């Protein structure tokens, strides 16, 4: 969670996001647990 | 002794046991024949001392919560 | 699988010869090939079944129970079944869920 | 018996990790001292 | 029964040793319970809980 | 692994009570949690080790040997070792070959 | 049966030792008989006699 927060921040910083427009983070695993394989697919379903 | 300090010079039963082993086994088979449980006592004994600790723990608690003087 | 109750076995050594039990010819020979000197097998003449005297110095596995510490998981709800969606029984038993 | 050599470090140092990842034109140069190929801060987001 | 008894005697093995220690501890159970039942009475069930 | 000699075990039932063996407190309790009524455990006062009386009706696994029928494989030659190429010992023991 | 067994154990006396050696020899009987049955077949009964 430290690493993932860091890397997205650095993506947003390098590409010159307007100061005060944060990306909003959804953490689906809190409700669904870690389906280690199917992780991204549920996050995919959620995003859509 | 001064010279010694400077240079560093200095100035049967495996038959009686084997008998007991037989008796032990001979007893065991009879106990089995009689459907007699030798350890039944100690099992019930170990059980009750667990409830001793349990009641003592509940007693030690209330002694702490009230103080020695209050209980006495 | 009860995570409080985990089946596990220990390699132990037989101190004193066991009491015979019954098994098929095939089964007995499988014991003999394993243990060799540390087991004896005999035809019981009437049945044609074999006795198995497991001997002193033989190797055994005795089950035991680990008390494990991760008791919770995100689990597909109770009563979920491939039957209800339309999958047939021949397919279910053949295949990893 | 040295066909396999376990590499000690990444060609970038830990401080330049981010910067290297974000310059697609950052290549490696021969380090004068060590004599192994290291990323140098001069060749990162360089005009040249 | 008798054949067992003489072997137990030979081994200096006491069969009843367990039950003796068992009877002893249940006397201390009653004792601690009596002390517990007292304080429950002196304070009320609600106070202890 | 000798394919003529395949380690396998059978679930059997104890007909008559076993002879006690020594094990650690932790180890003994693991047996007790598994078998429950069908085993007894006792503190040996001097050592602090525990005796294990496995009782009638308990479940055991006894090893046996299957005679298997595929004895040949294309195998990486004898004496091949990651050492000789230059891989270090810390890496070998940590990792699946 | 059990009382006998423990005494046999005490005496380091093996009850089945005989039958083990017996089962061994009848395997060599079948073996020699198989070699004999072969030569009887390869030569004919009349030749051997």
């Amino acid at each position: 969670d430290k690493n993932e927060s860091a890397t997205i921040n650095e993506m947003m910083k390098h590409l010159g996001r307007s100061e005060g427009n944060p990306v909003i983070g959804v953490f689906q695993k809190f409700l669904t647990g870690h389906p280690k394989g199917a992780a991204g697919a549920w996050m995919m379903n959620g995003a859509l | 002794q001064k010279y010694a300090s400077i240079v560093g010079v200095d100035l049967l039963e495996e038959i009686t046991k084997d008998h007991k082993v037989l008796a032990r086994q001979q007893l065991q088979v009879l106990a089995r024949y009689l459907k007699m449980d030798l350890d039944n006592g100690e099992r019930k004994f170990l059980k009750e001392k667990d409830t001793v600790a349990e009641l003592q723990a509940q007693l030690d608690y209330l002694n702490a919560e009230l103080g020695e003087f209050f209980v006495n | 699988y009860n995570p409080e109750k985990k089946e596990m076995i220990q390699e132990v050594i037989v101190e004193e010869d066991l009491e015979p039990f019954e098994a098929s010819k095939e089964t007995a020979e499988q014991f003999k090939h394993q243990h060799g000197d540390k087991v004896d097998i005999f035809e019981i003449p009437e049945t044609g079944e074999y006795s198995v005297k497991l001997l002193k110095g033989a190797t055994l596995y005795i089950p035991k129970a680990l008390r494990f510490d991760r008791l919770v998981a995100g689990q597909i709800p109770t009563g979920w079944n491939a039957k209800t969606y339309g999958i047939s029984d021949d397919i279910i038993s053949q295949v990893d869920p | 018996n040295k066909l396999f050599v376990s590499k000690e470090h990444a060609p970038y140092t830990d401080e330049l990790e981010e910067d290297v990842y974000l310059d697609p034109l950052a290549r490696v140069s021969k380090d004068k001292k060590s004599g192994s190929l290291t990323f140098n801060s001069k060749n990162i987001q360089s005009k040249d």
